[PDB]
């Protein structure tokens, strides 16, 4: 699969989930940042790759780093 | 070999034959035709064109070529428009480098790029006239340079 | 959708008839616009080759009707959307 | 086909008629009431809860994923919420220590199946 | 109801706002962090259903910017008038017109350039005129320079009154929306004021001016004995010996014996043999039939007197079967939405344009038009030219309502999405037609290419071989010749003479000639079928796939100018709505590319070129289309390396000014390649890698310096592709006719 | 007023300069043509 | 002789500005210092960051091909 | 160290890496990057607001 990965840079602006038109990212309370929060990617067996997520991602630079890995049914996005 | 232009043959034979074949249109009109006064002044514009080609070396092409070596024969041939040129340019990279060394330390400078300030940009730009001894005066005290700006993964 | 596929000869009558009569003379067909059409296939319906592009009534008229036959079929199709 | 890919039933649930567009396109009549929707692929279900949900309310909205075995699943809420809102459920998977800057280099990774980045 | 509200004082006229560039989108007020603002400066600066969804402000926008657009081509006309009167030589033009080359521009004297300006005769030199002005100002009835000044001097006069009218209706009178949803009545007053009585007045022109001028320039008067179009209203008498049918004045035609006016008005049709031109009786009789059917095309639109349509009654009558609700919604969706309507009006106005140029070849209209042959071109390849990219303009922006201007609501189960519905079933059979038509097109050039290289031209598609003699355009360009006896009972000659009888030749030169069409014209009418088949594939699925595909189901949300998705499904460069517009740009110039060169070489082997002794033939390359069109080596050969030998060894001459626009418009051609092939994420840090020679000598500019956005970094691709590909036909193609015609 | 300032824009002041120096080429090739030496 | 071999240095250091960029920015650029990571001939990095169109050490290659085929012509 | 305060950072994939920048906010409840610092000039997320940690907080005099 596409592997997402979530760094430690991750403020928790939530524009990633907001901005992934997927809902491989979601919120998890992680007591390490101001907000509280930090992103995490478990249903990548859904993730396209589009990288519409780190166009997002107003860290430093891309907490959320995206890795083309697989490409399986769903994760190619073909219709049929 | 280049002989001196002057004496070459096909140098003339180039002009008599675009004397004669410029001027093969000036029979075309009457002795007070406006074109034909215009081709007297270019016919004119002919001869004093290939008169002022005389110290030039033309080969066996019957065209005028250069030499850039810094002979000192051949220095109104390339070195002195070199000099003058690195003048001129350097005088623009100067004035440049100066504006932007104003407009990084003003109020808003993206607003300063848009809207050239007339009066300190006309101040730069007569300013840096001699840019040889004022641009190596501003190097001599380290300044022109800088250290420790911005790099990639190493 | 179609509901109605009912009559398609009543075009044969509603467009041949309009157009027998009414020879207008100095045209191609001295005759009307399906006299000279009918008197102009029988000439070359019994496996005739011929018929070249200088065949004037043979293809001029061949379009013509059908040009108006179509259209007067259609319109009768849409004679059956007042239903 | 249906037969042997995953058809994406989207199921959920309105209070007046409206009127939205199909990802296949134009426009769908949108039964008020109750009405559920197969679709083709997951970006155009959730482009459709883009679509209806930021113009206005369509909560309790989930695809049940049909796979061609023939039963579902349910990803879009699980534990009921939206996803950008923070739930303490969630277990985050997908992170390391630090920036890419202690990413291991690929000269280190090479001849050995791992990641640019596990360490 | 019809009624005028108007805003005035909406905006004060201070140059405030001019010191913010950018002042207009919020989006954009921010500044120049990046150099990316310099170019979304200029990508927003008419994006005015981007500026303000309010479309009050936006409708007052545009509307006060066509007056610009006509202050332009008023300037742009007064400046034809005027380089028609201080520098041509029309006037000498006017005494022999088929020895004399038209000549406006008169360059200027610096080093070497003043050898452009070619002595074509009159006395006086200066660099050709394609344009064919000269013509238009010979049926204008234009004698003098005085009326060339006066009417340039006029044209700067109604540039006056459009960059006032502009400025009077944004500012200080500006009106409301509800006066531009009224547009029964816009149609009411286009259809019959503006066209109505522009072909009225123009046939009072033709009638009041040209007839008498254009039958004693026909006559061969001297353009001094000419008496002025002023000295023909003062009395009928100088009219009446050359049309005695104005002795008679208007009772004929209040008493309807129209019979009476054979003189003025009759349906002739043909050429003039004299001047290959058209008859202006027929051209005025022509305005006056559009005269009379426009001012009955007006009064169709209910406005106040409840007498004449609506648009959305008759949009709902058509509720066909297969559409099921039929019409409904297109008279919200095009009083509503603006883009829509660029689109309609693109189509059919570029659509136009071609038509101009089709009518224009073949019916010369104008008096010694055919006789100088790059007039006769360029007025073909130019109007075919704008004639393409219009409807390019029809595929934006019917791409640019779909995605910015649709409704579902409003727009539900009608004509319009039903297709939507099944736009794979479109698209799907336009590929299918694509394909077929490629083989079937260009498969037959590879064929004859073959064939004649590998000796057996027993196989080909010529006429000596295996023939494809077009038998539909043959057989009705014979009707076309039973025309005027038949059909047309009240004419003489046919429509043409690209269809009927012998050629009409003027000054021994061919104006027209009939065209014949066998084997090899027929391949390239499916050239043309095919590569307007494949523009329609891709502006068609820019449309249908505008707003949400299922590669990516939301695009709308994306956006008109979105460069891409990402690398996901594979990758998706390229794939908005707008990327289907750069793509049918390229393929413009493709299918309009082979036009002209159908056009430009079929009509200078089967139409132009002289006449000699005995009325015998002599075309510029000799017949030479039909046994070399069939392949390609005879295409490139015959034609683009043969014609090419008069552009190519054009120096030192006055021909050398299309000897530098050949080569630096190759240059332009190959410098798109760059933009075409990189993209930003090589020039950003190639750039960046620049930035740190600036940073250690501190010339780091306060504007960042981003490299281009895709979407940019693709339209100066086409911007260039189409400016260097259309100037070098441009170049090759005035220094070809030139050259010889 | 603020005229001025739109007088002291990026492309305006381009065109205000690179008019003027085209001049100065222009104006200094119409004067002295055919310049090769010095 | 002297305007093209002019012409051919031009084309010679152009195609190691290509090379020796797509080579020595292989590794790292600032736009994305992450090129390590996704190997040498990876598509782009998506619109993000302004768009990233051909980002990867093989536009090198891609793009110097271009001149390399220029420069031999 | 505190607000305010002209700051050059250390680390390289730092976009303003090896560049001085000001100091907005500090948190002091061990986030591991608290410091939000802002610059003048701009990455190509259009953004000049980031945020560090304090190994990478290099300020001057
Ligand atoms: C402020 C003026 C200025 C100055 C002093 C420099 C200086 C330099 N540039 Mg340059 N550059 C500038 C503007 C300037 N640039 C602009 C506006 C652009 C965009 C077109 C570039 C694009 C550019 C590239 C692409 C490259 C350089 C490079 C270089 C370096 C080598 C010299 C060279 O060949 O220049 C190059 C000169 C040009 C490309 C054309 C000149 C640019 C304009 C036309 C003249 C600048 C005058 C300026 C606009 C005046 C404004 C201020 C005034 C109104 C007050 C040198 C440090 C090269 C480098 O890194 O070498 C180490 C390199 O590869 N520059
Ligand atoms: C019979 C009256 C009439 C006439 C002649 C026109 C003519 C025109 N309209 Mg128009 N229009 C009219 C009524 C009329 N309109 C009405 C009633 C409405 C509202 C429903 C509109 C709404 C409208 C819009 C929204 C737009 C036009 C545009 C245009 C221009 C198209 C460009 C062209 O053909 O250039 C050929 C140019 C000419 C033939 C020159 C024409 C100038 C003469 C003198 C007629 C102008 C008289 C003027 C309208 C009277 C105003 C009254 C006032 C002075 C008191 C053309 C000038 C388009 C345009 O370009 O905007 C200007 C455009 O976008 N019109
Ligand atoms: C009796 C009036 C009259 C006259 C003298 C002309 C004369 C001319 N027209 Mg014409 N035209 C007319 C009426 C007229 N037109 C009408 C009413 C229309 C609109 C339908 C047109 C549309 C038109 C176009 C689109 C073009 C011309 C062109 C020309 C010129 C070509 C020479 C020729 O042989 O054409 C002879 C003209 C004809 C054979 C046209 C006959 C049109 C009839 C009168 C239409 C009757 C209207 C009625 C509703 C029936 C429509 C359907 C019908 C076909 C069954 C010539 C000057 C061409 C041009 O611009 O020249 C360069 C051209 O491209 N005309
Ligand atoms: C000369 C280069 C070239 C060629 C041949 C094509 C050809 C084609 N393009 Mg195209 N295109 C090109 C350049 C070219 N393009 C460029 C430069 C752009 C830049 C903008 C585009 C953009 C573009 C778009 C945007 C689209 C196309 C499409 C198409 C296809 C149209 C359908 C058709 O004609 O099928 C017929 C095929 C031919 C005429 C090719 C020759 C086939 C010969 C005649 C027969 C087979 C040869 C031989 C027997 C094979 C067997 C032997 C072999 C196996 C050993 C066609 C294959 C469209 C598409 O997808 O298809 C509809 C489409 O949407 N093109
Ligand atoms: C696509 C365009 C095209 C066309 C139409 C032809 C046609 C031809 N070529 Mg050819 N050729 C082409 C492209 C084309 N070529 C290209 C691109 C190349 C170079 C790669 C060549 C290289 C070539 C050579 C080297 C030779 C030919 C030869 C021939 C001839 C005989 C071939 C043959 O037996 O056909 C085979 C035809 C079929 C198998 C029929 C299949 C198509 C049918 C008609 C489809 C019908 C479907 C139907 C309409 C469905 C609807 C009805 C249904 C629903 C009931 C024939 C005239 C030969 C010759 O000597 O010429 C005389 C020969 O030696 N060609
Ligand atoms: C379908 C093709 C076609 C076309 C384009 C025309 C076109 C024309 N016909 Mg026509 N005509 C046609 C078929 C056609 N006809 C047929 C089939 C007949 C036989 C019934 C006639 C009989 C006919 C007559 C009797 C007359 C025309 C006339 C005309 C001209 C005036 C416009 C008009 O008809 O009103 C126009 C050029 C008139 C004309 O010549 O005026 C110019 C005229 O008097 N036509
Ligand atoms: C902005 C650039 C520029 C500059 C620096 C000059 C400078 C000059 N011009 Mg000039 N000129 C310019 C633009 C310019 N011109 C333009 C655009 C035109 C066309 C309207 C002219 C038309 C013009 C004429 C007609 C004459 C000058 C003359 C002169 C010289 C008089 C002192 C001087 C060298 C005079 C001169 O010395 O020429 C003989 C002269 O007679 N100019
Ligand atoms: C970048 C390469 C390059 C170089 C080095 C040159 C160099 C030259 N060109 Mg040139 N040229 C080029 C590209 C180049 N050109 C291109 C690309 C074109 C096509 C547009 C031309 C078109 C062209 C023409 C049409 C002419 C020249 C001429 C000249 C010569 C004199 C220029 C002039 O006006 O001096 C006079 C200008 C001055 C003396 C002004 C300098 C004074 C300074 C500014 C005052 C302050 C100093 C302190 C000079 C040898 C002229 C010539 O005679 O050729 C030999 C000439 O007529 N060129
Ligand atoms: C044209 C003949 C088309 C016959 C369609 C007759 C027709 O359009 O009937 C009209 C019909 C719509 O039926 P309705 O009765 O609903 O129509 C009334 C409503 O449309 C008005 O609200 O449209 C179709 O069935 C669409 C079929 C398109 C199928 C593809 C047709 C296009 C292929 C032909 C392309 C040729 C162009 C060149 C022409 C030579
Ligand atoms: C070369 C290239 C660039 C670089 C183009 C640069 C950024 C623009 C160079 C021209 C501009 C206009 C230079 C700016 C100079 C100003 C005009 C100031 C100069 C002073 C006077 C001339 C006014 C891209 O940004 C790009 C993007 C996407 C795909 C391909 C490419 C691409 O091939
Ligand atoms: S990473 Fe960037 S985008 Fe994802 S959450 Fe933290 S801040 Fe919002
Ligand atoms: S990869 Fe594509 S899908 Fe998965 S998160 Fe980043 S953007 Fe959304
Ligand atoms: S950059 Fe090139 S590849 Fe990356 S997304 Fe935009 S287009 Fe697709």
């Amino acid at each position: 699969a596409h592997t997402v990965k979530i760094y430690d840079n991750c403020i928790g602006c939530t524009q990633c989930v907001r901005a992934c038109p997927l809902d491989v990212l979601e919120m998890v309370p992680w007591d390490g940042c101001k907000a509280g929060q930090m992103a995490s990617a478990p249903r990548t067996e859904d993730c396209v790759g589009c990288k519409r997520c780190e166009t997002a991602c107003p860290t430093d630079f891309l907490s959320i780093r995206v890795y083309l890995g697989g490409e399986t049914t769903r994760s190619m996005g073909l219709a049929y | 070999v280049l002989t001196p232009c002057q004496q070459s043959e096909a140098f003339h034979k180039r002009e008599i034959n675009e004397v004669r074949t410029l001027e093969n249109r000036q029979a075309n009109y009457e002795a007070n035709s406006p074109s034909y006064l215009a081709l007297q002044s270019q016919i004119d514009q002919v001869h004093k064109r290939f008169d002022k080609y005389g110290t030039l070396l033309c080969g066996q092409d019957g065209l005028p070529h250069l030499i850039t070596d810094g002979d000192w024969r051949h220095a109104r041939e390339f070195t002195i428009p070199a000099l003058l040129f690195l003048y001129i340019t350097g005088w623009i990279g100067w004035v440049g480098r100066s504006y932007l060394k104003y407009t990084k330390e003003t109020k808003n400078p993206t607003e300063q790029e848009i809207i050239l300030d007339v009066p300190m940009a006309l101040k730069y730009m007569l300013s840096g006239f001699l840019w040889p001894l004022s641009a190596w005066q501003e190097y001599r005290s380290g300044q022109l340079l800088a250290k420790e700006d911005e790099i990639t993964v190493s | 959708y179609p509901l109605n596929p009912a009559v398609i000869f009543i075009a044969l009558i509603g467009w041949s008839a309009v157009a027998a009569i009414p020879s207008n003379i100095p045209v191609l067909g001295g005759t009307g616009l399906t006299q000279a059409f009918l008197a102009s296939i029988q000439r070359l319906l019994a496996q005739y080759p011929t018929g070249p592009k200088l065949d004037d009534p043979f293809w001029f008229y061949l379009i013509v009707y059908h040009v108006g036959l179509f259209a007067l079929l259609i319109f009768g199709q849409i004679g059956y959307a007042g239903y | 086909c249906a037969e042997t890919e995953e058809k994406y039933a989207m199921t959920w649930s309105s209070d007046q008629q409206h009127i939205f567009e199909m990802p296949t396109g134009g426009a769908a009549v949108m039964n008020s009431g109750d009405n559920l929707l197969y679709l083709a692929r997951k970006e155009q279900a959730l482009a459709l809860a883009t679509q209806l949900r930021t113009q206005f309310k369509i909560q309790d909205y989930k695809i049940y994923r049909i796979f061609p075995s023939g039963e579902v699943q349910y990803l879009h809420p699980k534990d009921g919420v939206l996803p950008y809102q923070v739930n303490k459920g969630r277990e985050q998977v997908g992170r390391v220590k630090s920036t890419i800057g202690k990413n291991v280099n690929p000269a280190q990774v090479k001849f050995t199946s791992k990641a640019t980045y596990d360490r | 109801q019809v009624k005028v509200v108007v805003d005035r004082d909406v905006v004060p006229t201070s140059f405030e706002k001019w010191a913010k560039p950018g002042h207009f989108s919020r989006s954009l007020a921010k500044g120049p962090k990046t150099t990316t603002w310099i170019w979304n400066l200029h990508a927003d600066a008419h994006d005015f259903d981007s500026h303000t969804s309010s479309l009050e402000e936006v409708s007052r926008k545009i509307f006060s910017a066509h007056f610009g657009q006509l202050a332009i081509i008023f300037i742009w006309l007064s400046g034809m008038y005027f380089h028609g009167a201080r520098f041509s030589n029309y006037v000498a033009w006017l005494s022999n017109p088929t020895g004399i080359k038209p000549s406006a521009q008169v360059v200027w004297p610096i080093v070497g350039q003043q050898i452009l300006n070619a002595d074509v005769g009159g006395g006086m030199q200066g660099i050709q005129i394609t344009s064919g002005l000269f013509q238009l100002w010979r049926a204008s009835g234009i004698v003098n320079e005085l009326q060339l000044y006066v009417t340039a001097l006029g044209g700067l006069g109604m540039a006056g009154l459009m960059i006032f009218a502009g400025w009077f209706h944004y500012h200080k009178a500006a009106p409301k929306l509800e006066w531009f949803q009224n547009v029964e009545s816009m149609l009411n007053h286009h259809l019959a004021g503006l066209l109505g009585l522009g072909s009225l007045s123009w046939a009072g022109h033709q009638i009041h001016v040209s007839l008498p001028i254009n039958k004693l320039l026909d006559a061969g008067v001297a353009p001094s004995s000419i008496p002025l179009p002023h000295e023909f209203i003062l009395n009928r008498n100088l009219m009446a010996e050359l049309y005695p049918s104005f002795q008679q004045g208007l009772v004929p035609f209040f008493t309807l014996n129209w019979k009476q006016y054979s003189d003025i008005l009759t349906f002739k049709g043909g050429l003039s043999p004299v001047t290959g031109g058209l008859w202006l009786t027929d051209v005025a009789h022509h305005h006056l039939a559009i005269a009379v059917l426009f001012l009955v095309a007006g009064h169709m639109y209910r406005t106040n007197w409840g007498i004449g349509h609506s648009i959305k009654q008759i949009l709902e009558a058509h509720k066909g079967p297969l559409t099921g609700e039929g019409h409904k919604g297109l008279y919200e969706i095009l009083t509503t939405s603006w883009h829509a309507n660029l689109a309609i009006n693109l189509a059919m106005l570029g659509s136009l344009s071609i038509i101009v140029a089709h009518h224009m070849y073949a019916m010369p209209p104008y008096p010694y038009l055919a006789t100088d042959y790059p007039t006769q071109l360029s007025l073909f390849t130019h109007h075919m030219w704008i004639g393409g990219f219009c409807i390019v303009g029809a595929g934006a922006h019917a791409a640019i309502y779909m995605v910015r201007d649709y409704s579902p609501t409003v727009n539900f189960n009608n004509v319009l999405d039903r297709m939507i519905r099944h736009r794979d079933a479109i698209i799907s059979h336009l590929n299918w037609v694509c394909i077929f038509l490629g083989m079937h097109s260009f498969g037959l050039y590879i064929h004859n290419d073959t064939m004649r290289a590998l000796g057996r031209a027993q196989d080909m598609f010529s006429d000596t071989a295996i023939q494809l003699q077009p038998v539909f355009a043959q057989w009705i360009q014979q009707i076309h010749t039973l025309a005027p006896g038949n059909t047309a009972v009240n004419a003489l000659a046919t429509a043409s003479y690209a269809f009927g009888a012998d050629t009409v030749t003027v000054g021994s030169k061919i104006a027209m000639m009939p065209i014949k069409l066998g084997t090899a014209d027929f391949m390239v009418h499916h050239i043309h079928a095919f590569t307007i088949h494949v523009t329609t594939l891709i502006l068609l699925k820019g449309v249908l796939y505008a707003r949400n595909s299922r590669l990516i189901p939301d695009k709308a949300n994306l956006g008109f100018r979105f460069p891409c998705d990402g690398p996901g499904r594979g990758g998706t460069c390229q794939v908005s709505a707008w990327d289907h517009v750069f793509l049918g740009l390229f393929w413009m110039y493709n299918a309009l590319s082979i036009v002209i060169f159908h056009f430009s070489w079929k009509m200078q082997s089967d139409v132009w070129g002289t006449v000699t002794s005995n009325g015998a033939i002599s075309h510029i390359t000799g017949g030479n289309f039909a046994q070399s069109a069939i392949t390609i080596n005879g295409w490139l050969r015959d034609f683009l390396w043969a014609q090419a030998s008069q552009v190519i060894q054009s120096y030192g001459s006055s021909l050398s000014a299309y000897g530098l626009m050949f080569l630096g418009a190759h240059f332009v051609w190959a410098f798109s390649l760059m933009f075409l092939f990189s993209g930003r994420g090589y020039w950003q840090e190639l750039i960046e890698s620049i930035v740190w020679a600036h940073n250690k000598l501190k010339v780091a500019p306060a504007i960042a310096p981003r490299a281009l956005s895709i979407t940019q970094g693709r339209a100066v691709g086409v911007a260039h592709y189409l400016l260097g590909g259309i100037a070098t036909t441009w170049a090759f193609f005035l220094a070809r006719i030139i050259a010889v015609g | 007023m603020n005229l001025k300032k739109y007088l002291s824009t990026a492309p305006v002041v381009a065109t205000l300069w690179l008019f003027l120096t085209a001049g100065i080429l222009i104006e200094l090739n119409r004067f002295f043509p055919d310049s090769l030496f010095y | 002789d002297f305007l093209v071999h002019h012409a051919i240095a031009l084309g010679l250091h152009t195609t190691t500005l290509i090379l020796v960029k797509g080579a020595l920015d292989a590794r790292g650029s600032k736009l994305m210092p992450d090129k390590k990571d996704f190997g040498y001939s990876f598509p782009c990095d998506g619109p993000g960051r302004g768009g990233t169109c051909d980002i990867s050490a093989w536009d090198a290659f891609y793009l110097a091909m271009f001149w390399m085929l220029n420069t031999i012509g | 160290i505190k607000k305010g305060s002209l700051v050059k950072i250390l680390r390289p994939e730092s976009f303003w890496y090896n560049e001085v920048g000001t100091v907005v906010n500090v948190e002091t409840s061990k986030v591991l990057y608290p410091v939000l610092v802002r610059f003048d000039k701009v990455n190509y997320s259009g953004l000049n607001s980031t945020n560090f940690s304090l190994d990478e907080l290099v300020e001057i005099k």
